[PDB]
């Protein structure tokens, strides 16, 4: 999908086993997949951070079709969730698409310390945010049978960083020439 | 160039050259 | 008061950042967390909103995330060498078209950004490799050729006399030059960006070019010929003093290639021209 | 908007774009145990945001011939985290709850649910004398009970929808607290109960205050019976407080 | 008398009759954490009198021969009533502690244990380079660690009692909260420590606040060898309070 | 007053020790002397308790104690070495990992404490060895990279552009560099110890490694390839400043074997691994 | 950043950079 | 460390370190 704008979008279509996962992340704000979005890449400038995080997601189906997901967050110090029973037991909203397309999830500041390292580090993971499925898409017969999902990030008014470093995310392999 | 201020705590916020462009970092907001 | 003010620059906690509520459970018809991103807007839905959040008093700045603060790092923008070979006459100066966008990292940041406004600080850093053993009393003179001065074409040119132009001369030994440039554009800001052309033909010149003439830096040992020959290296560094931006833009994905354009190549595997790296599949973290 | 609803509870938050109101049972709003009316003396352990949260069963296939679900409370909650916990390390617990159930399809399906609240819903036995409901089969847990699944066992509970599984006509089930998710008004139903009981605390794990029941009344019916119609339950108690702490009671 | 001592935390009560006054870990109290000093945004749970009771743990032998015997906090209460279930179903805990370890003997006894509360020991191994004690062996659980017993392994910490398990000599451990019992004086020992740390909470699944050492400093001994003379150590927490609550984790 | 207080500073008279004061014979059933260390206190008896004093004024003073002054001195804490041999691209820059535990005079000192928290001051005593005869011009850069921040490669990678990171430039002949560093900790102190591991697993780390991340420090003779080879040793001294420390232990009685952790070795004949000198018998002074 | 105090014994405790880090040792209890 | 007098001829007996030692020569008598 690298390379097409197919890799912003996230599919959902008529499950026939319930409660399966739809997407799982890390939530540290320099991890990819968020690493290249704007909050990312700012972060990337810094080597602290702290705040909480906000993530829409924005269903993109027909006008008539429904569907009921659950967003989760779990706290470290543990795996990623294996179920939705599992997930369900941490941080959690869920979503009912309606007339509003945009749902939001609040990823709050829980750590043993201030701040965390934007860079990987074992002590300073964040925790995992997966989807689910709570109940179904369900469409009325001659709609089409699949439906995207737009997912965002920004942070909350608590979102700070520190201490600025040179980013990892670009590099210079050789002279900018005229 | 010397912003004198009192409170004693005095700030002497000392500007050495003529011209704007050589003082240093600007002050927040 | 200056004075509170003063102590709010000494311990960083100009812009400091607002606390954390206690919030509590609710059951309502007012739904914060649904909206509609349609609107070009972002939703403001804070952790109160949420969830049962404490009360927590913050104590973290944002000063350092500031505009002043994010450009107002010295960072190399050049690199001069002086390689005496087999001619001092001839390899004994040299000039370079000034810009700001041979050196990605500091390209990279003032790109983040479509107009910026600053003074400038500029500090140089000379190294005298001693080729041959010695390197004698090397004096440098660096002069600044604003657009439409003569150039010189050779080490003893009358243009080095520097009647009105800006010289500095340095000594080995000595501290690193270091001056202050007030903002130079003809214009109110710099353009960083600048989608247009300095004509309507098909031969017209687009972007930057168009609009960041900044002149040249000529640059000569002042020193006359000396037995031991000498490689100098002068590195420039730039730092943004007094800075102003408008209007943020994404940051550059892949490589630079040339200076004053966007382009770009790729390869047949574009997943190496970005940072991105692939997943496995949507649910491997 | 009066369709619109947001239920924050510890760290979740429920939303419904499509509800028909709340129902608040018997109108009172659940609240911890005052001194006039307890009886116990030991300082109760109130979990707060730890246990007074959403917690969602498992999620159930609605079709044609679906005859009806039901759980029991707390029953249900047994095996979810710390709320589960604290029933097992006390001997007295004490509960309130959000249900909140769960159930879209689309504007061109029909069907309708009856959602209801039973405090003490006693089940009988059909055609067995005087052998009553097996302690086992009114403890189904976390996966209540489909009605018309299970295969007959002499202490099986009756599995009668039309008589309410203990002896009285379904149309009258409306005097309990009680709400309609009739797909083409609504895709959830919001009942909030307070503690019901005789007593101000009991045990939680051999008596069942409140009983779900969900009965289809108007059969599930589309042009695209593919399509998977599930119906999800998520339970939050609300001022749980537990009281006689002691070893975990391990049942069976 | 100040020979006699009742401390009562929740549904525990314990007495002995002749102590040797108590030691408050610093001089401070232990509290809850503050607004101000606080970092994670949700509300913490506080069970209050279900994790903040007295838990007594396995009780040791002391013989003419033992070394010394060490657990570490919170591990040693990882399976504890409720403290323990909440340490795992949290992400974040923070606790304090009072602990009253216990031996009794007779007037024809004669011994000494020096008992004491490090915070951060972090153990080294001996002679194995830059290997570092492993997870395993620094959570031994209510068991805690019987000096000199255990079988070597590579990641197995150091048995020197002298030199404290990490490279400084036993005569200075007085440094730390501390008190001893001495069988001719007392027979108990009573020590409230505060919530130490560098972080206003942590994961008490990775990271051991204190540690409880005791080393016998004056070998037991009397002409009635054949009684057993037991250790036993109860430790209640206090203040406990935990965050980010989630599913269970299970270690290893 | 701040001037009395200053007279103090100029002194080292702000901590005075108390005075003795003149005692007489007693006869009581009250008996200071007597106590109960299993209490874990220590006995507050006094000379005037035990022997008949005469008064004397105290003029000594606890000022040099303080903990600012314990850890408020210079000392050696890295030996980077940059030893021109055959290959100058190569030899030229080198890289270390950050900490304060590779020399034992310091490390000690800052182990008497279970957490600390400090601003630092750095001072780097770099020495040219001329080893071939001359030296030239030698210009040196010292870049800190945090954690994450790409660290160069390559005597010519572009990240000693330093278009963010702090680099500090000297020129050989200039007086020693010297900066200060805030309080650099993601938690409120230093942990000098910890008792914990970044996982639950058999393969999880032990100790402050796991916590005290500093980053790295990346260095390079700026000077291009010379003619005669020469030996940098740049020496970096730290010294604490605005130093509070918590949770006194006890000092490190064997020698140290590696970083970051407690570990130690001990020979056949324990008597010899630490300080204690065997003494003949308990009566041999 | 200049502490004057006044006693005439003048103390003049200057602060010559904007970062605490800065200053030199502190000043006791 | 600033001993201002005024006479105007207005002295001023500074001391640039923080320790007795490191002062100069002495007053006499
Ligand atoms: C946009 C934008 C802004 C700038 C100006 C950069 C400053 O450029 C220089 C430099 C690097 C050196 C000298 C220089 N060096 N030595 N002297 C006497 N002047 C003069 C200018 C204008 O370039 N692009
Ligand atoms: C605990 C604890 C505290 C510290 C920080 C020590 C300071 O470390 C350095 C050093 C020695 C040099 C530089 C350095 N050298 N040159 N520059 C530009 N920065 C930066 C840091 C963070 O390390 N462990
Ligand atoms: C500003 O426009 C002029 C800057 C003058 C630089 C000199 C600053 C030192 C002044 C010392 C005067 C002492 C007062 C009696
Ligand atoms: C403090 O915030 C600014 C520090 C200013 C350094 C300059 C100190 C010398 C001042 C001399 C002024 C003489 C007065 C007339
Ligand atoms: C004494 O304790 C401190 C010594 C301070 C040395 C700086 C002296 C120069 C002061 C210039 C201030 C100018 C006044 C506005
Ligand atoms: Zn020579």
């Amino acid at each position: 999908n690298i390379g097409n704008v197919s890799m912003y979008t996230v599919t959902l279509s008529p499950q026939t086993k319930l409660a399966e996962e739809i997407f799982a992340i890390k939530v540290d704000i320099a991890s990819h997949p968020l690493a290249t979005t704007l909050i990312g890449e700012i972060a990337s400038y810094f080597t602290h951070w702290t705040g909480s995080l906000r993530f829409s997601f924005m269903f993109c189906g027909t006008a008539n079709t429904t569907l009921k997901v659950l967003l989760a967050y779990t706290p470290p110090g543990i795996g990623k969730p294996r179920s939705r029973k599992e997930a369900m037991l941490g941080t959690h909203v869920v979503w009912d698409v309606g007339l509003q397309s945009t749902v939001s999830l609040v990823v709050p500041w829980i750590s043993a310390s201030q701040y965390r390292f934007t860079t990987p580090d074992t002590y300073s993971s964040a925790g995992y945010i997966t989807c689910w499925y709570q109940t179904n898409f369900v469409v009325p017969p001659n709609t089409p049978n699949t439906a995207e999902m737009l997912c965002f990030v920004s942070g909350c008014k608590d979102f700070c960083l520190r201490m600025a470093r040179d980013t990892d995310l670009h590099k210079q392999t050789g002279p900018i020439t005229q | 160039g010397a912003q004198v201020s009192r409170q004693s705590l005095n700030y002497f916020n000392i500007n050495y050259f003529k011209d704007a462009a050589s003082s240093g970092a600007s002050r927040l907001d | 008061n200056p004075v509170e003010r003063y102590v709010d620059e000494v311990l960083n906690e100009v812009l400091v950042v607002p606390n954390i509520n206690q919030s509590h459970p609710t059951t309502s018809n007012a739904a914060p967390v649904l909206d509609a991103a349609e609107t070009g807007h972002t939703n403001k839905i804070q952790p109160e909103d949420t969830i049962e959040t404490r009360y927590v008093q913050s104590s973290q700045t944002l000063d350092e995330m500031s505009v002043e603060s994010f450009l107002g790092r010295s960072g190399c923008i050049h690199e001069s060498v002086l390689d005496i070979v087999d001619n001092y006459n001839d390899q004994s100066f040299t000039k370079w078209n000034i810009n700001l966008q041979e050196m990605a990292q500091i390209r990279r940041k003032f790109e983040m950004f479509t107009y910026a406004r600053f003074d400038s600080e500029i500090t140089m850093v000379p190294s005298v490799a001693a080729k041959d053993g010695h390197i004698g009393h090397i004096v440098m003179q660096y002069m600044y050729v604003p657009p439409g001065a003569p150039i010189p074409t050779t080490r003893d040119d009358y243009a080095w006399q520097s009647g009105t132009n800006a010289s500095v001369f340095w000594q080995h030994g000595q501290p690193f030059p270091r001056f202050s440039l007030p903002f130079l554009s003809i214009a109110s800001a710099y353009y960083m960006f600048y989608d247009g052309y300095d004509g309507d033909t098909y031969k017209s010149r687009y972007g930057t070019v168009v609009t960041n003439d900044m002149g040249t830096l000529c640059s000569r040992i002042v020193t006359s010929e000396q037995l031991h020959k000498v490689k100098v290296v002068t590195r420039i560094y730039h730092k943004a003093k007094h800075t102003k931006a408008w209007c943020p833009r994404p940051p550059r994905a892949v490589q630079y290639s040339h200076t004053h354009t966007t382009n770009y190549k790729l390869s047949s595997e574009v997943h190496n021209d970005v940072a991105i790296r692939p997943r496995t599949n949507l649910t491997t973290v | 908007s009066d369709r619109i609803i947001q239920i924050t509870r510890g760290d979740s938050t429920i939303t419904s774009q499509d509800v028909a109101n709340a129902v608040v049972g018997y109108g009172v709003w659940p609240h911890y145990l005052t001194p006039q009316d307890a009886t116990a003396i030991d300082k109760p352990t109130q979990p707060d945001t730890s246990s007074n949260r959403f917690y969602t069963l498992d999620s159930k296939m609605w079709n044609s011939t679906s005859k009806g679900w039901w759980w029991k409370l707390p029953d249900a909650l047994k095996d979810m985290g710390i709320f589960g916990e604290n029933m097992f390390y006390h001997f007295l617990g004490r509960s309130g709850y959000t249900v909140h159930v769960q159930c879209n399809a689309s504007k061109f399906h029909q069907g309708t649910l009856l959602v209801v609240m039973i405090p003490e819903h006693q089940l009988a036995t059909v055609n067995k004398g005087n052998v009553n409901a097996g302690y086992k089969y009114t403890h189904p847990g976390e996966a209540g009970r489909e009605v018309g699944t299970q295969v007959e066992n002499e202490k099986q509970p009756s599995d009668d929808n039309w008589l309410n599984f203990d002896g009285t006509l379904l149309g009258n089930l409306l005097i309990f607290p009680h709400q309609f998710i009739n797909l083409r008004s609504n895709n959830s139903a919001t009942l909030i109960v307070p503690y019901v009981n005789a007593v101000p605390m009991d045990s939680m794990v051999r008596h069942n205050n409140w009983s779900l029941v969900i009965i289809p009344v108007c059969q599930l019916q589309s042009n695209n019976i593919s399509n998977i119609v599930p119906i999800t339950v998520s339970i939050s108690p609300m001022c749980a407080e537990f009281s006689g702490a002691r070893a975990k009671t391990v049942v069976q």
